[PDB]
């Protein structure tokens, strides 16, 4: 799992 | 090259480019639109962000693939394959840095200084933090600390405005907190700060959901789930 | 711009670009490698094809999205939105045609004329048919018939060599027949010819599978399944 | 279903 950053 | 095209036509073509998944074209159209010198509406700001996030996202993913290959090639026992891996990683890195510098240049000339409403100012300051963060991801030299501090400073100003002027469920506020938390975890070597920010942001949003319509609730909870995803990964 | 880079370094970087899903870079590296003037090995031919098929594949998909929007905009009752959809479709079309012309130029100067073994000659002639077919997909003017005939002629020469010099299970032969069948169905308005070619190709391959190792059987049956997929769609 | 042509 890669950490989430905000959607484009 | 976009100077001869009407602003409205650039916006129209950015939307077509998005539908066609032509994000480099989309970003070029939106850069042209910004350079007309008028402020951007909410929809136009979102188009600008979609375009450049997709362009830099592809570059960052490619950079990570190449950086991993390069790191493996410098382990004990690895065969010398010459300069090519480093050279190509550097090529992609330089292109990525160029895109970041382009976005930062649009923000500095002159999107941020003209942005007075909280929704626009926070949006652009978050963008500034994000593109400095992408620069920090590849930085290794004597300015790394200053790049990191530039990201921190932009995020901090955006947080300060967002806390004063926006409700805790505002999607821009939530996405800013999400990304600043990632900055803390991954860039600033501050996992506890990252976890505290994600948790406080989530909890304060939860307590404000009751004020929202169904559509706003959907918008806010989608981003809250990203905060929860990170908390689950990190704890 | 690749003239100063060693051939082996271009090949190495094409493989890295493939791993990073940087297909425009991959194609530029392989164009540089071709322009060194030496023949390509089997692996190098495959790299060339992977690179350009991915580049043009993205352009073709984008072109189809834009062409559909344009067609809907010219239906009765549609609002006039100005020239922008046509202009942007034309921009993507021109870029696609440029990539096709680049590939066709590499084949003509001088890959095909130096290719004497069946596996190389058929591979390049199939490529020539493919890139003329992509030109035909967007052609609307007075040379459309000649573009179509150029695709047909290249495919036909490749078929003639492949039938004489390769077994019916050879993956290049199978992929050539698959694409020539698509040409017949979609470009030449000859669905019966497309179906007959796909069926005969499949059946003649089936009868030769017994001669193959396990690994060759896997290679051949994968492409046979694509022929079956088309037959199921078309009948 | 879109018809198949040969893999890249
Ligand atoms: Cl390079
Ligand atoms: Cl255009
Ligand atoms: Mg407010
Ligand atoms: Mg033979």
């Amino acid at each position: 799992r890669r950490r989430k950053s905000c959607q484009a | 090259a976009m100077g001869s095209m009407e602003r409205a036509s650039l916006i129209q073509k950015a939307k077509l480019a998005e539908q066609a998944e032509r994000y480099e074209d989309m970003a070029a159209f939106m850069k042209g639109a910004v350079e007309k010198g008028e402020e951007l509406s909410n929809e136009e700001r979102n188009l600008l962000s979609v375009a450049y996030k997709n362009v830099v996202g592809g570059q960052r993913a490619a950079w990570r693939v190449l950086s991993s290959i390069e790191q493996k090639s410098n382990e004990e026992g690895s065969e010398e394959k010459g300069p090519e891996v480093r050279e190509y990683r550097e090529k992609v890195e330089t292109e990525l840095q160029g895109v970041c510098d382009t976005v930062l240049g649009l923000l500095d000339s002159h999107l941020i200084k003209e942005a007075g409403d909280a929704e626009s100012r926070v949006f652009y300051l978050k963008m500034k933090g994000d593109y400095y963060r992408y620069l920090a991801e590849v930085a290794t030299g004597d300015d790394k600390k200053r790049i990191i501090d530039s990201a921190r400073s932009a995020y901090q100003e955006a947080m300060d405005i967002s806390k004063k002027e926006m409700p805790p469920t505002n999607p821009i506020r939530l996405g800013l907190a999400l990304n600043f938390s990632v900055f803390h975890y991954e860039i600033a070597n501050s996992p506890e700060e990252a976890i505290s920010l994600a948790k406080t942001t989530f909890d304060e949003a939860m307590a404000d959901l009751h004020t929202l319509s169904e559509d706003s609730y959907k918008d806010s909870t989608l981003i809250m789930q990203l905060l929860r995803d990170n908390l689950t990964l990190w704890t």
